[PDB]
């Protein structure tokens, strides 16, 4: 019998390459559109007494 | 003559192993929509 010769060791995987950047994350808009209005009307009352 | 150990070149019998700790991480509160946004997505509010 004889001794086993050295095994080939694993290597550290190269790793992940990351690109740096600036992000803006948008979601679906659920907010209603809002604006200003003016109502012009006349309350008309006829009382029968 | 005497000499320092630094004068003799050093070979290592030690196997290197570099373990680093997983650093602290802070999770901030994060919502896609708040309750205010969910309630405001209605066109008419009966109460108001």
């Amino acid at each position: 019998v004889q001794f086993e010769q050295p095994r080939r060791c694993p290597t550290r995987p190269e790793g992940q390459n990351y690109t740096e950047g600036i992000a803006v994350v948008f979601k679906e808009n659920i907010a209603p559109y809002k604006f200003k209005a003016t109502m012009y009307y006349k309350d008309v009352t006829v009382s029968q007494v | 003559h005497q000499l320092s150990r630094a004068d003799v070149t050093t070979v290592s019998t030690f196997i290197d192993l570099n373990i680093t700790m997983l650093e602290d991480h802070e999770f901030v509160p994060l919502e896609v929509y708040t309750r205010h946004e969910i309630k405001d997505s209605g066109l008419l509010d009966y109460t108001e």
